[PDB]
């Protein structure tokens, strides 16, 4: 890789600089280089990886949605191949980033992740990036892409329920995202609502065990669960 | 719109 | 170029889609491809070119300023080569974009631009992109970079005063930017203030000739001149 | 900060 000659610590340092500079493509490239050094990632390093790639793919997804909406309107009752071509260009770039992230997870982050906090984190990411692939998929593999997202989220859920308290931020964020998967990918709004509600209620009951700082972390994600429930009901 | 985490920006 | 096989009209259409999708790197690449078709640009097309590249270089400049500030602090009284290296990486990328824009202007937008509205527009852009080069320059060519910006702005000013009314938005924006050049590049704050004030006052006196729509266009840039004068006095 | 035109965003 293009980062193969840079020290791991220098890649991490530069990823943090890139985050301060809002240079998310660079941030993601630095973190990919760090992953490819072959050592496990710390909690902070996992967070950097996930923020970097989310910012990259988030811009691509937002652009894809704009272009898809224009393409839909241009195919209604009442201008050539350009809109489709450009939507396809953005789509292919987005798929490439998802494939890159999934490849880092498969080679070899997931297989080396034994602690619950790392294993759940990476399986959640795997579900998230298959979910982004599912948002744009239309071919013979669409159902398999959706099931790949589901299977990754489900394994992460099973581990999180056995090994983490209900207020753990990774567990909460996993539930938030898996609930969105149910709502808008799997066409299962009742499952989405049930998951968000039980997750919220079980976290509420465990807040009493937390310090002020942990309480702040957990309640922030709980508020997102509540926001989604308010939107959906 | 509905929330997922991480968020961008 | 990579856009050589795409129709000019399709490049323009895709640049507009990219602008809607906030994909400014793509927008700039499409507009570069359109320029390289060799035909003159319309007023709307010139605007697309300038917005596309401003958004690209603006992100780079903002990142450069963040990294430069960190580098400055790390060299005060009281962490290795990484900050300098990454600032240099962003700097080199920024210089590359400026060189690309300057190359489009020199090959061959300026030489074919005979009407005042196109010639002033391109000369202003030339001043702007030499100015961005000057913001990061430190070597033996720094003074020549500053003078290249000055010379381009000055030719644009001379044409604009002879050929355009004092309320023309291109004339106003040129004066705004040349005034900033004086203030923060040339170390000439008095010249910066004098230019902003005379430009504002002369435009005020010509507003009576304008329609409501032209009045709105001109007063918007006048407000930026006033904002700068308020900051500087 | 001081204004120049075009602006970004
Ligand atoms: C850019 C990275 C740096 C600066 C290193 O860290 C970002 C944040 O990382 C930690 O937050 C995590 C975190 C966020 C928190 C909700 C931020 O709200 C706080 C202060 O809790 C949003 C980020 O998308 C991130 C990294 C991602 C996730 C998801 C990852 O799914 C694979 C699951 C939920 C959540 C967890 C992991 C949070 O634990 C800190 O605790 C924060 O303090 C700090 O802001
Ligand atoms: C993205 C491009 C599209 C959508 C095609 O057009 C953007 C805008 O182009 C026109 O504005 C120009 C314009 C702006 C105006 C101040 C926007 O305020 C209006 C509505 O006046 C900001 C843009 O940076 C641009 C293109 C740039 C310039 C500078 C170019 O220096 C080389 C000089 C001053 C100014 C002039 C040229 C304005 O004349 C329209 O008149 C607007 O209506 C429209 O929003
Ligand atoms: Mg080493
Ligand atoms: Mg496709
Ligand atoms: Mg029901
Ligand atoms: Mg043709
Ligand atoms: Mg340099
Ligand atoms: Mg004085």
């Amino acid at each position: 890789g293009a980062m193969g000659s840079m020290e791991r610590a220098s890649l991490i340092q530069k990823a943090k600089l890139a985050e301060q500079a809002e240079r998310y493509e660079d941030m993601a490239a630095f973190m990919k280089g760090a992953v490819e050094k072959g050592e496990e990632l710390s909690c902070e390093e996992r967070n950097l990886l996930s923020v970097a790639y989310k910012n990259v793919v988030g811009g691509q997804r937002a652009a894809w949605r704009v272009l898809s909406s224009i393409e839909q309107k241009s195919n209604e009752e009442g201008k050539g191949p350009e809109v489709r071509e450009y939507r396809e260009k953005v789509e292919t770039e987005l798929q490439g980033v998802c494939d890159t992230v999934l490849g880092l997870l498969d080679s070899h982050l997931i297989k080396e992740a034994g602690d619950a906090e790392s294993r759940v984190f990476y399986l959640k990411m795997k579900g998230d990036y298959y979910r982004y692939l599912a948002e744009v998929a239309t071919g013979d593999d669409k159902k398999r892409i959706i099931d790949s997202a589901r299977s990754a989220y489900q394994e992460a859920m099973d581990i999180s329920k056995k090994e983490m308290p209900p207020t753990n931020p990774i567990r909460l964020g996993l539930a938030l995202n898996f609930s969105v998967f149910h709502y808008e990918i799997a066409n299962s709004p009742e499952e989405a609502i049930s998951l968000a509600k039980t997750t919220f209620d079980e976290a509420m009951a465990d807040l009493h065990t937390l310090s002020e700082d942990s309480y702040k972390d957990s309640t922030l994600i709980m508020q997102l669960l509540r926001d989604n429930l308010t939107l959906w009901t | 719109r509905r929330a997922t985490v991480p968020w961008s920006h």
